[PDB]
């Protein structure tokens, strides 16, 4: 997961 | 045109009066930038409240979404800022809008632990077990991250509807 997320960076993307 | 870029950076980096000035001079409030962000969905990420009142005032499209289907309501619920939250939920944002996942706003209050936003969102009728793709319901992402507060939160909201 990512520890923020932001404008064209899914929620779901591996980590 | 050339303005939308101006805009776009004024937005994202917290230059209000810049915002103010590119604005009436014609500025298109709903210029995107190369992953279709809107000067909206960028105050609304990086906690600029007052250029989030100034864009909602002077016509942006409240629910514009990007590339990956979030609206500026995605990126302030993920980020944890309230009064962008609850400024966008008075002025038309979709509170049960889905990315391209089928990620809520709830669902990310949920997962980056804003307890406050998850609040806030129901109040303003967020669906308490919306699922993503993957059947996931914001109580799952709470529970996923460790933040089983916003579980029992969410857990009395659905035994009530
Ligand atoms: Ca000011
Ligand atoms: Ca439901
Ligand atoms: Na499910
Ligand atoms: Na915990």
């Amino acid at each position: 997961k990512s520890i923020r997320i932001g404008p064209g960076q899914a929620f779901y993307a591996x980590p | 045109s050339d303005l939308g870029k101006k805009l776009l950076e004024a937005a994202r980096a917290g230059q209000d009066d810049e915002v103010r000035i590119l604005m009436a001079n014609g500025a298109d409030v709903n210029a995107k930038d190369e992953y279709g962000a809107t000067p909206l969905h960028l105050a609304a990420w990086t906690g600029h409240l007052e250029i989030v009142e100034v864009l909602l005032k002077t016509g942006a499209d409240v629910n514009a979404v990007d590339s990956v289907g979030y609206t500026p309501l995605h990126l302030a619920a993920a980020e944890g800022h309230l009064e962008i939250v609850e400024v966008l939920l008075k002025t038309g944002a979709d509170v049960n809008a889905q990315d391209a996942q089928g990620i809520t706003p709830l669902h990310l209050a949920a997962w980056y632990g804003h307890l406050e936003i998850v609040e806030v969102l129901l109040k303003h009728g967020a669906d308490v077990n919306a699922q993503d793709k993957f059947g996931k319901t914001p109580f799952d992402l709470a529970i996923d991250n460790g933040n089983e507060d916003i579980a029992e939160v969410l857990q009395k909201a659905a035994k009530l509807n």
